[PDB]
């Protein structure tokens, strides 16, 4: 394509150097796949070869997005964000609509293929240098650095954002009713049609996108597959804060009534309006854990009201947009997961349970890998941004395989935690 | 012993400029010295003069070793060095002999001037200016520049494996047989060609590499096969360490320790079974380096232990990617693990082992996990691939512990091996309490002044029991206690405490750990047939609680 208006001039926060990140080792079969794109992308004037005077480097991956056989470069720009995109959320920001989901259906479009296009601005290109690493140290890396604007990087549908705007006007005014949010690679389009015509009409703006220039490989054919449900497709409608369930027993043993109440006593930190004084009156007898309790008058009268105040959720939670997103997730076993999104203790401005199936098909971290993407789509979808994540996982088996299972472009923050909780079935 | 090599456009850190650091004092005759050396480096083009106009001097030295028939100087460059850019960093590593390949022939060539033998960036030549002041008056002093990339400069490093990298390339694409390895001045060149052909090609390298002004040698190794590389020992059909001794002494010194410790663990590569539990908990503290540490008794079976393996010489096979890669683990009791990596019965690719100093309170299953993990980075880094795991643990106890596990967890394809000491599950508390079994109402309470509390309990029956504690602090008596409830009940029993750290402890399932109470208990879970531990709130409780907790 003909170099369009010169690379838009990119700075960075003040005082801030490139980002110089150690690349992560990879096995052989991704060194591979990662070089074969690379000379391939390089054959294609979009990246170049560095010397030694380019000292800076980001993280590279080779996941596979379709994983029927060809691979897929994913690089990390998280290092480089923080150091550009902080003046880029500012300067260039895209603007994230509070109705996207509130929508009946959403449908995400991987866009990546348009930033391909773009130039990159000469005097930036030397920080988004990444590294195809060598198996045991053999060889000094493979030094790339960019020529066009890269994917994973925030800073591109910032500078892509008027030619976006531009392509999707005339399909924005045939359809006046469907939103559309550009998430970094990807547009949220959220609809409240019927789910046969929401398809038809996404179809649409694929052929719309498509005959103004941009690919979207993510369809593939809808016609005649095996059996396999679609990517994304989610269904914002019944994304809320879930209230926490009481056991619902025909009788109560003492251990059953001491167990009381799930999270009861640390829900007195959530829903403050709680009193389980006149249930601590139903034992005091220094009882068999196994003998049978009956209901007392009073008792009865601080479970049924202290059931239906945990059906009316917490007063006084919203949103804080200087705070950042916290998602915390809790393994639950038998191939479910529990999670919550906050920014300050107790206050959850989201909570939901992952389920993948019964199990023995499925391990732990392709689990919590599907859980952490499917979180962090909800808090794009809600919030415009994602949170950074509190992981039941140690740190080194966390960074050795959660590549394996990563379908996503973007990639959060992660934490690790190593104090287990007593609040397990307190959720 | 130039080239015409392109050079890499160097700049300055943004703000800064060339060092306008000066030396008063000189060394009296040794100013000639340096004098023969410079013309001699002008002639070579190495250098040029030049007059002191917008200068950048940067200070001179000049040395002499013992019995030296050719002098030898050099310019300090640390002021510059704080003022250049950085670069790409140098290699991190080096590659680990046991996961090179074997071939017929292997050749080492050793790069000449090295440094010198690649041109500098010309705008960035007028920082390297430094002086040669002569007598006093300040008479004009001879000054110079660099035409090639200095001695000690930040940038020469890189600079120079970028020209190097570069020049190989029209030879490595006129011989895909020949596989090179750079590192350093250092150049290690093999290829599965007959000999008579390697010795030919050999030469062509050679003589490519002496046009571009890069000297090699023909005859030059003070020692042929086995290369004593880098603490390594490469023969052609093996590796090994090289020899280390691990010296005998009456008094240590924290130095000392701090080089046997390392000597072990540089052997543990290849030598199985090394171990440095007491040697390096030694070294905890308080860290001084003159200070005399006395021996441990058991860290003198340690090292006696380490020197009955280190007696005989052990040797490792290299890297065949056909056939698999297998990687067996030994646990070691106190909390140290060792691993073997290998394709062969007879022969290891590599050994090693596992620290384990993580926590107080650890378990058996955890650590042989933590272990896999080691082991599948390092796999990762020397192969590129993982090992087929052969494991010391059934699938039972793996299966019952990932699925109670509060973590994730995963692990590779894995084996059993039936060979002990074998990894179980030497307790497990009951889900559900107990129909017919006595309840322990337990608690313990103590003040963190007078460091004394009480440790007691009441049943259900009726009994109760009361347990004085010195020495004590809230945390032990909670689990006293439980300990103490343990101690008076029978087969089976269930335990209510007000303890989330207590119940932490317990269900953490720990086989041990560096609290002589906690092992005790332990040892009691193992011994009971059903033991159910449960929770409740501290200070609003049953009422069962402050009738032993009020007495404190
Ligand atoms: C001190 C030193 C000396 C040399 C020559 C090397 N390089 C090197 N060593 C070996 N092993 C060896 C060492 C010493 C002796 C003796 N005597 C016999 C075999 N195999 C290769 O080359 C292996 C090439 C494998 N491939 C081929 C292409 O894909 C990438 C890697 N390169 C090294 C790494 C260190």
């Amino acid at each position: 394509p003909i170099s369009p208006i010169e690379t838009v001039p990119v700075k960075l926060k003040p005082g801030m150097d490139g980002p110089k990140v150690k690349q992560w080792p990879l096995t052989e079969e991704k060194i591979k796949a990662l070089v074969e794109i690379c000379t391939e992308m390089e054959k294609e004037g979009k990246i170049s070869k560095i010397g030694p005077e380019n000292p800076y480097n980001t993280p590279v991956f080779a996941i596979k997005k379709k994983d029927s056989t060809k691979w897929r470069k994913l690089v990390d720009f998280r290092e480089l964000n923080k150091r550009t995109q902080d003046f880029w959320e500012v300067q260039l920001g895209i603007p994230h609509p509070a109705g996207l989901k509130k929508k009946k259906s959403v449908t995400v479009l991987d866009v990546g293929d348009a930033y391909f296009s773009v130039p990159l601005d000469e005097d930036f290109r030397k920080y988004t240098a990444f590294t195809i690493p060598s198996i045991n140290n053999e060889t000094p890396g493979i030094r790339y650095q960019y020529n066009v604007l890269p994917q994973g990087w925030k800073g591109s549908p910032a500078i892509f954002q008027s030619s976006m705007t531009k392509i999707l006007e005339p399909f924005k005014k045939q359809n006046p009713d469907i939103v559309i949010y550009q998430y970094m690679d990807d547009l949220y389009v959220g609809s409240d049609l019927e789910i046969g015509q929401h398809r038809t009409k996404i179809e649409e703006l694929r052929q719309h996108l498509l005959r103004w220039g941009l690919t979207t490989p993510d369809k593939k054919h809808q016609k005649e597959p095996p059996f396999l449900w679609m990517g994304y497709e989610l269904h914002p409608d019944k994304w809320t804060v879930q209230p926490i369930v009481l056991p619902e027993k025909d009788s109560w043993t003492v251990n059953d009534i001491q167990k009381l109440v799930g999270k009861l006593n640390w829900a007195s930190q959530i829903y403050p309006g709680i009193k389980v004084r006149q249930l601590s009156k139903l034992l005091r007898g220094t009882k068999a854990l196994t003998e049978v309790i009956p209901l007392t008058e009073e008792a009865e009268l601080e479970l049924a009201e202290n059931r239906e105040i945990l059906k009316e959720p917490v007063h006084g939670v919203y949103y804080d947009p200087s705070k950042d997103l916290i998602a915390e997730i809790q393994k639950q076993g038998q191939g479910q997961w529990t999670y919550q999104i906050y920014q300050e203790p107790f206050k959850n401005l989201k909570t939901g349970k992952y389920a993948r199936m019964r199990g023995a098909h499925t391990n732990d971290v392709k689990q919590l890998t599907e859980a952490v993407q499917k979180i962090t789509t909800e808090s794009i979808v809600i919030w415009g941004k994602t949170p950074k994540f509190k992981l039941p996982i140690q740190k080194e088996t966390w960074e050795t395989w959660w590549t394996e299972y990563w379908q996503a472009t973007w990639i959060p923050e992660w934490e690790f935690v190593n104090t287990p909780p007593l609040v397990k079935l307190w959720y | 012993p130039i080239s015409p090599i392109e050079t890499v456009p160097v700049k300055l850190k943004p703000g800064m400029d060339g060092p306008k650091v000066k030396q008063w004092p000189l060394t009296e005759e040794k100013i000639k010295a340096l004098v023969e050396i410079c013309t001699e480096m002008e002639k070579e083009g190495k250098i040029s003069k030049i007059g002191p106009e917008n200068p950048y001097n940067t200070p001179v030295f000049a040395i002499k070793k013992k019995d030296s028939t050719k002098w030898r100087k050099l310019v300090d460059f640390r002021e510059l060095n704080k003022r250049t850019q950085d670069f790409w960093e140098v290699q991190l590593g080096i590659p680990h002999p046991a996961g090179l390949k074997k071939k017929k022939s292997v050749t080492v060539l050793d790069v000449g001037d090295a440094y010198f033998s690649v041109p500098l960036d010309e705008d960035f030549r007028k920082y390297t200016a430094f002086t040669i002041p002569s007598i006093n008056n300040e008479t004009p002093g001879i000054r110079y520049q660099y035409n090639v990339l200095p001695q000690g400069w930040k940038g020469s490093p890189a600079i120079f494996q970028s020209s190097m990298t570069k020049i190989l390339e029209p030879f490595a694409a006129q011989n895909p047989d020949i596989v090179i390895y750079q590192y350093m001045d250092d150049l290690y060149v093999g290829s599965d060609l007959e000999i008579g052909q390697h010795r030919t090609k050999i030469e062509e390298l050679r003589q490519h590499l002496l046009r571009w002004g890069l000297t090699t040698p023909d005859k030059k190794h003070q020692k042929e096969p086995p290369f004593l590389w880098m603490g390594y020992e490469l023969h052609p059909d093996k590796w090994t360490v090289q020899p280390i001794v691990l010296p005998e002494k009456d008094s240590w010194t924290v130095n000392d320790i701090q080089k046997l410790v390392g000597k072990l663990n540089w052997a543990s590569q290849i030598y199985p079974g090394i171990k440095v539990r007491q040697l390096s908990k030694l070294l905890r503290g308080t860290k001084a380096l003159t200070e005399v540490i006395p021996l441990t008794e058991e860290a003198e079976l340690e090292l006696a232990e380490n020197r009955e393996i280190l007696k005989e010489p052990v040797h490792g096979v290299y890297y065949d990617p056909s056939k698999d890669l297998i990687a067996e683990i030994q646990k070691q009791g106190q909390g140290q693990w060792t691993y073997q990596i290998y394709q062969e019965p007879f022969k290891n690719l590599k050994t090693g082992k596992y620290a384990r100093m993580r926590g107080a309170h650890t378990n058996d299953v955890k650590q042989l996990t933590e272990a896999v993990q080691k082991i599948t980075t390092e796999s990762i880094v020397i192969w590129g691939k993982t090992p087929k795991f052969k494991l010391p643990i059934q699938k039972e106890t793996w299966e019952t512990w990932w699925t109670e596990y509060w973590q994730a967890t995963w692990i590779p394809e894995w084996e059993f091996v039936n060979t002990p000491p074998l990894v179980k599950l030497w307790y497990q508390l009951e889900k559900e309490p107990i129909v017919g079994a006595e309840t322990f109402y337990v608690d313990g309470a103590a003040n963190r002044e007078t460091k004394l509390g009480k440790a007691g309990y009441v049943t259900n029956k009726g009994r109760q029991k009361v347990v004085p504690l010195t020495n004590t602090t809230n945390q032990k008596t909670e689990l006293q206690a439980i300990y103490l409830a343990l101690q008076d009940s029978g087969l089976e029993v269930n335990i209510v405490t007000d303890s989330q750290y207590a119940l932490g402890i317990i269900q953490a399932q720990p086989d041990k750990s560096e609290s002589e109470l906690v092992n005790q208990i332990i040892e009691q879970l193992i011994k009971k047939e059903k033991v159910y531990l449960a929770w409740v709130p501290a200070h609003k409780g049953i009422g069962g609680n402050e009738q032993v907790d009020k007495l404190v």
